């Protein structure tokens, strides 16, 4: 098998984040740290202008600033997490900004093994040595020096094998290192002091203490005060050997702070900050003395206010604090001097959004329209949120008028004061509407001069203080104040008026097959050029583009009979480029737009399919010809402004935004169910917005950023875990569980007691805090909670599914849970229970009692195939409406995972690897196939067809196995081979079959979802493609470069902690991409001596077109 | 506050990062490890003619090391079925295979059954010749440090080598002047002296202890700190044929086999606490006993694999038990004179796999006239 | 008969 992967979504979760003069020597900078991912911003007075983002080969562990002795601004050390130190800086000349590497080498240690609290990676304040802590019992530490190029480390035998936390004391002489560990008799703290030359540890300044049992996070307060700080769970010590100091604040005792800042660069204030999102100010009092000494007097704390769940904290300067989350949103909140509403110093100024953890996810088309639309699971515990992406082009819902049968839609200023929108101009078949705009608001009106018993064709805002209007029989052109019929033209046949536009000093109507041009005067309409076309016009646009006030001589148009499109010339109407379009249907529509100052035209015919071409207006003349299909009913290819980019719309039942990217014209099926005319729109509430008159209404809103994907956050205040989707109840059932404190009563209003309905399903110290569990019946709409339902007491829910089954028409919604106690290893208890929700009101049909924790359903063909902690058993629906079992299956460890195809059943495992069954159907039961011999701890199944299978192994990697139907005995036609290795990068929690792009080198789409917040994307290749894509790597891998000089090998190849080696059958779609991004002299490097195809060499531009139809995909 | 102990929140806490810490290390394995012995299946080898084998290591999650009666030391892969001969070391084969704590050096007897051999993993460059310290055989090889070893023997003999940094230095350095092998001598630190016979040992690694076994029926510990300086003895509890002691490095208690029973011995705890908990499997022998977590694996000569729960105190599922093949035999003179009228392949060696899922079974027949291999890896 | 060591 050859697959291959790239990612949808980079990681948005944030593990940490540091602040100083990184790109220069006064500008305050912060850097974050997403996964792989590095961002550097500038802080500035009002927000954060970002500079620069990076990627790593590798996730992001430790990450500090440090400025040595002799060098302006800092450097920045960065430890992967496969033990890649660095050392980095950053040039910047002009524009041309890079971030080279001082230093850089793994600094593994040949045999050992991880430690019980991670990585921890300190540097001394003198910048004299790098200290960290790998692996238990040890203490490696890399000497600072000009000749240490490669980072040359050296461990040194801590005798304190669990140390929890270490720092590097302030004001010493010589490197001091102060650090709390646990012991057979507590948690104590202890100081060494390092010798660089005798390469040990020295008996340091002060002396073990004995201290609070739960602590951790020691702090090192700098010079006027020296010593440490000792945060605990309930007491927070100053130590400096002689003094001690020990407060207790009642507040903190309620959850455990997990960060903290400094403030103040001389130790006065620090941030600290707990679980549950609050946040705290701890504070120093100064008590100088008489001889000069500054000593401390005492230690108090309080509460500033609250915020997202903390992750890594930062201040900046004014009151502007970083919150940096990974369970929820990161905000940028200020301090303020005084409280207000109950006490809080601090109050929101910006957000950042943020996926993760990606928990579950569910890809549906809401509109049949078989784009794409994809609901995920999100957050934890206040900030549990659905998302709802898509790609294409947003469209919000501000507004909505009752006006179906529209024939045309545009926006017009009344009042000669105003550059923006006060008039919506409605057409209709015989009659002309107009919609007065009140800031927001929109009614219905007649805007004298324009006529109330004949059909409009069009209207603008043009030269001479007035607007324009064509109508059935005429042009009226009217003044803008006050608003009354100035000039009329008329046509001299007397002949009903079809189709038509104007711009500020010209006109275009087209009567039967004539079209004249009209010119605008000071309240006059002139005749002076007109012709006669030898077939009927559809189209007719004088759009003037780019940079000009309103004046452009062309005029494109499309025929009835001779189905084609043609340009044509002001005034003359002279006949420049005839373009034969094809198709079955005529065209209707044809526009005319700026795209970074390039011309391009676009004629749509009745069936949906529209030809775009580039536009030479100096020659009017057609190019770079290619075609589209949408949809099926006629279009509407309208000119928009907004995001100061001027692009095309087609209005179709499938309607998009042709809109630029990178100069290359990119589609995108925008977020409209189905639209028949538009109009742009510019009021003082509606800025850059639009109006969509649809097959029933008139949708006011404005747009969202024209970027590829768009969110929703739906907040929940609480934790979902699984989702699901019923298309004949349109709706969503979800899971959740909220942490409701035992005494028990919840601790936030949240959206499984905020429901509109609600129902209840039919060891005990207090302080203690249990999990409540809901299933809630999310609407598809208005995303409401229709319903919520609550299962007993302690009963975790852990597995959702809805299906029709058996000889029964309904579909039902059915979970499966487990009595959860503290003190039991497995759950000796569950159920199974089906329900259904009819008449917004959702009802029990029936249950079954298990004897298991249940994790997973799948409907195996009108069955029930349920996963009980050891034993798959498939289950038949009767027709009493019960379950019944019919088949058991033993012989797992603990089944956690299922998928079928046809009649194939992939079992995934906790601690061995994936295992094929087969259900023989003659006799009943199940025939174990084959299976793999490989001991990985598993995440995420997915049967990637009816052979390959495709897993996820929480040492963050990616393996394909297949059967190996090449076998002869029944022995290797036991085991499953392995085809493929790769080393991911994360945890990924979730695979599902689709893709998010409108309807063939790749052969399938599956998607899986990060902790990250990643979201990415696998599809399988042909093997010409992937030894051609393949060497196309390596050829790759010689000329891009690494921030860190790591290598690209090293990083993909499969490892875990027994195995380890290079990565088979896998492309990096992110490599592969990044081959465009880059200089074409250095494009002529990796092209030359290729296998292109038959064996040839291919050349620049077809490795450009050949990897363009693989962003297609994603 | 009672312990945090459920499976379920390990499962959902995992999938959010938050707190899947390793307080739960050692539940996994609790669990894993009582389940593992209900689902496992065979997966013959063909040694070919080799006599009997005794020693068993694992080198990697493929290569196990296997050394027999005929003293051929060979390594097989458990992947693709394939058995690679090495050389062995100059100065009743092999009887006992160990490696350093570190999983560097390698320690096993050599062509003489009396003197010993230093391989250097994981090249298996031989590296140091077999010592006179011992004139009887070798029957345990334990590792009490990074470069100590302690020897026991078929004369009473526990004389404690040590492969000293000086020829670690000049085996780093002599495999670089030549590639030919080139040995080098190690003179036996002590040779403390004790039906007098040093059969099986084995190593505490906190308080530095040897608690040996004397197949007579005496236990004899001799804590070696960083030099061995004997502590104590005792009449065991059974007296036949006790060949088999391992220590539950987190138990606190001494796993040894006898004739029909396998006793639990607490050393510096009196004789009054000990159980003897029996086989039933009389005519057998309990040949091997190893721990996992709270399991005692015992591997007797009838060919059966045996579970035991020091913590419920029974047997596992009737007593779930495995059961070795046939594998291969030879038809000998003594086959035809007194082993012709009737083998059950007798486990003499088994080891588990350091992601504890794949064991390891090795044997051969249980009379001593006899003459075949057997060699199974039961996933 | 036996004598295995």
């Amino acid at each position: 098998s050859y697959n291959y992967v790239v990612t949808a979504q980079k990681p948005t979760a944030v593990n940490g984040c540091v602040t100083g003069h990184f790109t220069s020597a006064e500008d305050l900078n912060l850097l974050i740290a997403k996964n792989t991912r590095l961002e550097i911003y500038v802080v500035t007075a009002e927000g954060l202008r970002p500079v620069k983002e990076v990627g790593m080969y590798g996730k992001i562990a430790v990450m500090e600033l440090f400025r040595p002795k002799g060098e302006s601004k800092d450097l920045l050390f960065i430890l992967t997490a496969k033990y890649n130190a660095c050392i980095l800086e950053y040039k910047q000349s002009g524009e041309s900004i890079d971030i080279i590497t001082r230093a850089h080498g793994n600094v593994q240690d040949r045999i050992g093994r991880p430690s019980e609290t991670g990585i921890i990676g300190i540097i001394d304040p003198e910048c004299r040595m790098i200290g960290l802590r790998l692996y238990d019992g040890l203490f490696k530490v890399i000497p600072l020096d000009r000749d240490n190029k490669e980072l040359k480390a050296f461990n040194i035998r801590l005798e304190e094998l669990h140390v929890i936390d270490v720092k590097f004391l302030y004001g010493c002489q010589a490197p001091t290192i102060c650090f709390v560990y646990q012991d057979p008799q507590g948690r104590h703290v202890k100081t060494y002091e390092v010798s660089l030359r005798e390469k040990e540890f020295n008996k340091g300044p002060w002396k073990q203490e004995n201290v609070e049992a739960e602590a951790s996070m020691v702090i090192a307060v700098p010079e006027p005060f020296g010593g440490a700080i000792i945060i605990g769970q309930e007491s927070i010590t100053y130590h400096n050997g002689d003094k001690y100091l020990a407060i207790a604040p009642p507040i903190i005792k309620q959850s455990t702070i997990v960060c903290h800042n400094r403030v103040d660069p001389n130790g006065s204030r620090y941030l600290l900050g707990d679980m549950e999102g609050r946040l705290f100010m701890l504070l120093l009092e100064k008590e100088e003395q008489m001889d000069g000494t500054v000593t401390l007097k005492d230690l108090r704390v309080e509460l500033l206010g609250e915020t997202s769940i903390a992750e890594c904290l930062t201040y900046l300067d004014n009151g502007v604090v970083f919150v940096g989350s990974r369970l929820g949103d990161s905000q940028l909140v200020k301090l303020n001097v005084d409280s207000n509403e109950q006490g809080s110093y601090v109050v929101a100024m910006e957000t950042f959004t943020n996926l993760g953890p990606i928990v579950d996810m569910c890809v549906v088309d809401l509109e049949r329209q078989g784009q794409g639309q994809l609901v995920t699971c999100s957050g934890a515990f206040k900030e549990g949120s659905l998302r709802i992406i898509r790609n294409g082009i947003g469209i919000h819902e501000h507004a909505s008028i009752d006006l179906p049968g529209i024939k045309g839609l545009w926006p017009l200023r009344s009042d000669p004061n105003r550059e923006t929108d006060d008039t919506l101009v409605l057409s209709f078949v015989g009659q002309t509407r107009v919609l007065m705009l009140n800031g927001e608001e929109v009614e219905e009106t007649e805007l004298m001069g324009f006529v109330d018993d004949q059909q409009t064709f069009f209207c603008g805002n043009v030269a001479h203080q007035q607007l324009i209007q064509i109508t059935s029989a005429s042009v009226r052109l009217v003044s803008q104040e006050p608003k009354a019929l100035v000039s009329e033209w008329k046509e001299p046949q007397a002949k009903n008026i079809s189709v038509a536009s104007c711009n500020s000093s010209q006109v275009v109507v087209a009567v039967g097959r004539a079209l004249y041009y009209l010119q605008i005067h000071p309240q006059e309409l002139r005749q002076i050029s007109h012709t006669e076309m030898e077939h009927e016009v559809a189209c007719l646009d004088i759009t003037p583009l780019g940079d000009s006030n309103g004046l452009s001589p062309l005029c494109a148009i499309g025929l009835w009979t001779d189905i084609s499109a043609r340009i044509l010339k002001l005034p003359s109407f002279e006949l420049l480029h005839k373009e034969m379009l094809g198709g079955e249907i005529i065209p209707r529509s044809i526009l005319m737009t700026t795209f970074e100052s390039s011309h391009y035209l676009l004629c749509a015919l009745g069936d949906g399919a529209l030809f775009y071409f580039g536009l030479n207006i100096e020659t009017g003349l057609l190019s770079d010809r290619k075609k589209v299909t949408l949809g099926t009913q006629p279009t509407v290819l309208r000119t928009f402004r907004s995001l100061s980019t001027t692009n095309v719309f087609a209005c179709s039942d499938r309607p998009t935004v042709i809109y630029s990217s990178n100069h290359k014209l990119v589609f995108s099926n925008v977020n409209l169910k189905e639209v028949n005319y538009m109009c742009p729109l510019n009021s003082d509430g509606y800025p850059d917005s639009l109006a969509l008159a649809n097959n029933s209404t008139l949708t006011i809103g404005t747009i969202d950023e024209i970027q590829k994907l768009h969110i929703r956050t739906v907040p929940l205040y609480e934790s979902p875990r699984k989702i699901c989707y019923q298309e004949v109840s349109q709706c969503f059932g979800v899971l959740s569980s909220r942490i409701e404190v035992q005494d028990t009563t919840a601790l936030r209003p949240s959206a499984s007691t905020q429901a509109l309905s609600s129902s209840v399903s039919s060891e005990t110290s207090f302080g203690e805090e249990v999990e409540v569990h809901n299933l809630l019946i999310i609407d598809q709409h208005t995303f409401e909670v229709l319903h919520a339902h609550q299962f007993l007491q302690n009963e975790y829910a852990l597995s959702l599914v809805s299906c029709k089954l058996g000889k029964d028409p309904n579909t039902y919604f059915i979970v499966g849970t487990a009595m959860v106690y503290p003190e039991e290893a497995e759950p000796k208890q569950g159920r199974i229970v089906v329900f259904q929700y009819s008449d917004g009101k959702l009802q029990t049909v029936a249950e079954k009692e298990v004897k298991g924790a249940v994790y997973s359903m799948v409907e195996f063909n009108g069955k029930l195939l349920a996963s009980i902690n050891s034993t798959v058993r498939l289950y038949e629906w009767t027709t009493e409406k019960e379950l019944r079992t019919e088949c058991n299956h033993y012989n797992n460890i603990m089944a956690l995972y299922l998928k079928t195809k046809g009649d194939f059943i992939l079992v995934g495992d906790l601690m061995r690897s994936v295992l094929l069954l087969a259900y023989k159907p003659m006799e009943g039961n199940f025939e174990e196939i084959a299976r793999d011999f490989n001991p990985n701890w598993m995440s995420a199944v997915e049967i990637l067809d009816d052979d390959n299978f495709l897993g996820a192994e929480n040492a963050f990697n990616l393996f394909v196995c297949q059967k190996d139907s090449a076998a002869t005995t029944d022995e290797e036609r036991q085991h499953l081979q392995e085809v493929g290795l790769f080393h991911l990068g994360e945890f990924v929690n979730v695979f599902c079959h689709g893709s998010l792009v409108m309807q063939t080198p790749t052969q399938g789409s599956v998607l899986f979802g990060t902790v990250n917040g990643m979201i990415g994307l696998v599809t399988s290749l042909s093997e010409s493609w992937y030894n051609l894509l393949l060497d196309m790597q390596n050829r790759l891998n010689k000329v891009i470069k690494s921030v860190g000089k790591i290598e690209h090998s090293f990083w993909r190849s499969f490892h875990t902690e027994r195995k380890t080696e290079p990565a088979t059958g896998f492309i990096d779609g992110d490599l592969i991409e990044s081959f465009l991004d880059i200089s074409r002299p250095k494009m002529q490097e990796v092209v030359a001596n290729l296998q292109y195809d038959m064996k040839r060499e291919a050349t620049a531009d077809d490795l450009i077109k050949v990897v363009e139809e693989l962003t297609r995909i994603h | 506050p009672p312990v945090k102990r459920s499976l379920v929140y390990y499962l959902k806490n995992r999938e959010v990062r938050l707190q899947n810490e390793t307080s739960y290390s050692r539940v996994l394995h609790g669990y894993a490890a009582q389940q593992l012995p209900s689902l496992l299946k065979e997966r013959e080898f063909h040694l070919g003619t080799l006599n009997k084998v005794f020693a068993s290591q694992w080198l990697n999650h493929r290569q196990v090391v296997c050394g027999t009666k005929c003293n051929t030391l060979f390594v097989v892969d458990v992947q693709t079925s394939q058995i690679t001969k090495i050389p062995i070391l100059k100065d009743c084969g092999i009887h006992a295979i160990e490696l350093n704590p570190s999983r560097t050096l390698l320690a096993t007897g050599g062509d003489n059954p009396n003197s010993l051999a230093i391989y250097r993993l994981p090249t298996l460059d031989p590296v140091c010749v077999g010592d006179d310290g011992h004139k009887d055989w070798i029957f345990s090889i334990a590792w009490i440090s990074d470069t100590m070893a302690v020897s026991g023997s078929r004369d009473g003999s526990m004389g404690l080598w040590e492969v000293t940094d000086d020829v670690l230095t000049k085996s780093d350095a002599r495999h670089n002047v030549s590639r030919v092998p080139v040995y080098a001598h190690i003179t036996h630190k002590a040779l403390k002296d004790i039906n007098c016979k040093v059969r099986a040992l084995a190593f505490n690694n906190k308080n530095k202890e040897l608690g040996a076994v004397s197949l007579d029926g005496y236990f004899h510990l001799w804590k070696a700190e960083n030099t061995l300086s004997k502590l104590l003895s005792t009449k065991l509890p059974y007296c036949r044929e006790n060949v088999c002691l391992a220590y539950g490095s987190e138990w606190s208690v001494y796993a040894v086999g006898s004739q029909a029973h396998v006793s639990f011995l607490d050393p510096r705890q009196p004789s009054y606490n000990v159980k003897s908990v029996c086989s039933r499997e009389r005519g057998s022998g309990i040949r091997s006993v190893s721990f996992y977590e709270h399991i005692i694996t015992v591997g007797t000569g009838q060919g059966s694999l045996l579970f035991y729960d020091i913590r419920a105190q029974r047997f596992l599922e009737e007593n779930l038990k495995l059961t070795t093949g046939k594998g291969w035999l030879n038809h000998d003179e003594t086959w035809r004179n007194y082993f012709s009228d009737i083998f059950p392949n007798a486990v003499y060696t088994h080891c588990y796999d350091s992601s504890g899922t794949k064991l390891f079974v090795a044997g051969g027949p249980l009379p001593s006239g006899l003459h075949g291999n057997y060699a199974g890896l039961w996933s | 008969r036996e004598g295995e060591e």
